[PDB]
RNA sequence: UAGUCGGGUGAUUAGCCAGACUCUAACUUAUUGAACGUAU
């Protein structure tokens, strides 16, 4: 026993949780609360927590078409260069499927992530059928490292390898039962692809689920395109109670935080209201300085708005206690950039979302070349013209 | 000459004793769990007592080659010798080995001990069944064709160092022509030198010579290749090195043995923390002398003298 | 239904609680069960079964409990294909049984 | 090249791809979505005209938006004079918003 | 710029004071067994 109090005084995390559920069964649960929640104001008014949270390192072997691969991330962007046939979608692909582990331990106790398939993942000429990707995490130097690897042998073969995953739900039981005895701000994954450009219509609803509780914001998040769907439903529910006339917030704060981003980010819309006089409930916004209905848009218009509006409502539904909800820690992974941009509209994008979230690491992708024109040098990696497989290890311009 | 008479004349008993009871020598152990420093369990095995006896006479009768290289489990040496060796150079490189000891079976040592470069003993064909008898252990009851090398039993460090010795036969040859330094603890291995753009090529050297010479058997762990230089921290086997190219216990180690010094000085301490304050000030004197020269200035050699044993 | 899925094949599943409708809207507890015992004559006098189930984001997790339920059925299964034996029925019939028949039976299948 | 095989009593189709041989969902979207526009249009007039030594010099009116979708800049360039050295008697009609597209086709065309 | 090494005060695992260094590039670990340092 002496021996996690000799570690726990001098400020290792792991031994402080281990004596409080040890005794329990009120000095280590102090301990445990303060490091997640100390901060302080830069000069710029900008909150900045003490302990931050990010991925350090990834690595590939006998995967899709890379005999071999390594790559090293930057703390605050990166962005991934091209042509067809690269590797760009299969990079992210990997990512995706490795923080499901952390998302299903959040929800419930002893629960299950996602799966490599044994058909179409595996390299097709490698002689010893099998498959392996690995992964390194950062948390404050009160733990400087977390590994996790996933692992699966081909169709038809006689030895199986195995995963190794209980690192992850270590550290995702702190965050479940702390948050139950007091409260907690938490943090926000995402994936969008280009199953996003999809049309719209009025006549659908969900029956399962409530769009007012909490825990919703963790439903479908790693699916591939958002639930936009959702949003609409939750902005007419927080209209018909305003309408009525710690650190909680009101659904009046609620909604005025989330009509300001859209009308900052998007470049031609300028207002949006809800309105139900004539007996039933439609959504409006002027746009060119005249109005219109959300399905008159065009294409260009209505993938951008639809992006914007779906991370704004999480990022207020998972920080109750900040002052400004839109300054959490998280990732989010975005493939193809431009999609049905007009290039004005190109050289612009990555900076606005930088200046609206300040405290998100960012990993994005494309193949034009206008969009770097603003980016400095050492968040910039890129492909050889002369590669076949052969490249292991990706590098700056 | 056959090992039972061997055996049975170093420990003084009759021999058909000796055959009686390796019959089964196998599923003799008794298994327990001890905790990891941070959160978890470690498992171990140990063989039941006078099987004890039986191995460590064994290792009496016969001796097998080791090379220079090894530092670990010798008689004489220490891990001071090992961190001494690269203290020199401003570069380093770090490896890893899957599964070490449990990757070991009697298919692989009856092929080292034939095809070696150097003069192994000879044996009867027919004592063979004994000698598999002694060292290996079945751990599943049905499945009786598994055996594997056990971690705490007193014969397998001397076998883990006899299957290494081409290995490092020549990979230690190689390396001298290109001015790079090589040694090897239990299963670290460590690489140094003093120019630039020479570290990068070796790990793929590594991964040929293990497939030419053990197959499939053992692997090379991929998630523990590290690159370090006089620009970032550097240790070996616990120990630190400074930019003045000297061996160090790091400024976070100082810092807390001084204050429990100060603990004893007002009488606050109690006795486990004084037994471990002892026990700390012995294994420190080994490795950095000069620092006891400065806790005896900075507190009187009175209450130092009083405080030691 | 955990009884007819497991005469059926060996392993099987039967069907289980809602997290959204049968849980009491307002009980601090946060989790529910449903108990049962049956018997089976003077060499085999109680099988106990349980079902349950919990609201999302809590610090424990509440299981089911079976067994007893899957050993009963399994002897019946055995039992059967060495030589052949007589076996149980059971049934539900609702509000929902008058509707009318359609007169085209022309639908064929073995 | 492109041609159909059978494994496990089941068909399916082959293709190579710069220097290898994959089958269809292994491709690139650039590439399937540049593939599905071409199979669909040959087959629709290698059927619509049985009496010509070439059936794919016929007549129609083709329509299309959006040609640049998911194509990088050294493809982008080059589209327009294979598509039309290919169905020598359609019109078409053509819309996009990136200027390289233009850099190769006359002035009273726009 | 920012990281890393550590001589000196300091009821001392904190804070503060002084002086140094850069190959894309450290993350402190396990007994009752084996080897080593110190008692007995
Ligand atoms: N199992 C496999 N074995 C070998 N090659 C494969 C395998 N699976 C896919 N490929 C190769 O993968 C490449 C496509 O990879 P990917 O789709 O990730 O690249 P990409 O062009 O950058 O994607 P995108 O631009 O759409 O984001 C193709 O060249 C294809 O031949
Ligand atoms: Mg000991």
């Amino acid at each position: 026993t002496k021996q996690y109090e000799r570690k726990a005084k001098g400020g290792n995390l792991l031994s402080a949780f281990e004596l409080y559920q040890r005794n329990s069964d009120g000095e280590w649960f102090e301990m445990c609360r303060d490091y997640i929640q100390d901060g302080h104001v830069d000069e710029s008014g900008i909150f900045r927590p003490d302990n931050a949270f990010y991925l350090r390192r990834l690595t590939l072997k006998d995967f899709r078409r890379f005999s071999l691969l390594e790559i090293k991330l930057e703390e605050d962007l990166t962005v991934i260069i091209g042509n067809n046939g690269k590797g760009k979608t299969s990079i992210l692909y990997a990512i995706a499927k490795t923080l499901s582990w952390f998302v299903a331990n959040i929800l419930k106790e002893g629960g299950s992530g996602q799966r490599l398939s044994e058909m179409t993942d595996i390299k097709n000429d490698a002689e010893d059928r099998y498959s392996d990707v690995s992964s390194t995490f950062f948390f404050g130097k009160g733990l400087k490292s977390v590994p996790i690897r996933l692992s699966r042998s081909a169709l038809g073969t006689a030895e199986r390898r195995d995963s190794e995953v209980k690192p992850a739900k270590d550290l995702a039981d702190i965050w479940r039962v702390i948050n139950e005895v007091n409260t907690i701000n938490l943090p926000t994954f995402a994936l969008y692809n280009v199953e996003r450009s999809q049309p719209f219509n009025r006549n659908i609803k969900d029956n399962t689920g409530r769009r007012e509780e909490r825990f919703d914001a963790y439903s479908q998040t790693l699916g591939g395109a958002g639930r936009f769907d959702h949003f609409v439903e939750w902005y007419i529910y927080l209209h018909k109670r305003t309408v009525s006339d710690s650190r909680v917030l009101t659904e009046s704060v609620q909604k005025s935080i989330v009509e300001k981003a859209i009308c900052s980010v998007v470049p031609s819309i300028s207002n949006i209201w809800v309105e139900m006089i004539t007996g039933s409930d439609l959504v409006k916004v002027t746009n060119d300085g005249h109005d219109v209905t959300i399905d008159q848009l065009s294409d260009g218009q209505r993938v951008f708005l639809s992006l914007v509006a779906d991370l704004a409502r999480r990022m207020v539904m998972l920080n109750p206690l900040l002052e400004n909800p839109l300054e959490g820690r998280g990732i989010v992974l975005i493939d193809e950039i431009e999609l049905h941009l007009h290039p004005k509209w190109q050289q612009e994008v990555i900076l606005n979302l930088r200046s609206a979230f300040p405290n998100i690491q960012f990993i994005i992708t494309t193949h034009s070349p206008i969009v770097l024109s603003t980016i400095e040098k050492r968040c910039i990696r890129e492909f050889e013209p002369n590669d076949d497989g052969d490249q292991s290890f990706l590098d700056s311009p | 000459m056959s090992v039972i008479r061997g055996l049975a004349a170093v420990l003084r008993q009759s021999d058909s004793d000796i055959s009686a009871f390796l019959v089964t020598a196998p599923r003799k152990y008794k298994v327990y769990k001890i905790p990891k420093r941070t959160t978890g369990f470690r498992v171990i095995a140990q063989p039941a007592k006078g099987l004890k006896d039986i191995q460590r006479a064994f290792v009496q009768l016969y001796s097998l080659p080791v090379h220079d290289a090894s530092m670990a489990y010798m008689k004489g040496k220490g891990i001071r010798d090992n961190a001494a060796a690269h203290a020199g150079n401003q570069y380093l490189l770090k490896a890893d080995l899957e599964d070490f000891f449990n990757s070991i079976t009697p298919a692989i040592f009856w092929r080292c001990i034939e095809m070696s470069s150097a003069q192994t003993p000879q044996f009867e064909p027919q004592d063979k069944l004994f000698i598999e008898k002694i060292l290996f252990w079945q751990p599943i009851k049905r499945r009786k064709t598994k055996l594997i090398l056990s971690v705490g039993a007193p014969s397998s460090p001397v076998i883990s160092n006899f299957c290494m010795y081409e290995f490092d036969n020549r990979i230690h040859a190689a390396c001298k022509k290109v001015e790079i330094t090589y040694t090897r603890y239990a299963d670290d291995l460590t690489f140094s030198s003093n120019i630039p753009d020479v570290l990068k090529a070796v790990p793929s050297t590594l991964e040929v010579l293990l497939k030419d010479l053990f197959g499939s058997a053992l692997r090379l762990n991929h998630s523990k290749t590290v690159f370090s230089s006089k620009a970032h921290n550097r240790h070996v086997t616990g120990i630190t090195i400074n930019n003045e190219e000297t061996l160090s216990l790091g400024r976070d180690r100082k810092r807390f043995i001084k204050h429990l010094i100060n603990q004893y000085k007002y009488g606050l301490l109690d006795n486990e923390d004084k037994a471990y304050l002892i026990g700390l000030l012995a294994f420190a004197s080994h490795i950095e002398p000069s620092f006891i020269t400065r806790m005896n200035e900075k507190y009187s050699l009175e209450l130092m003298e009083r405080l030691r044993g």
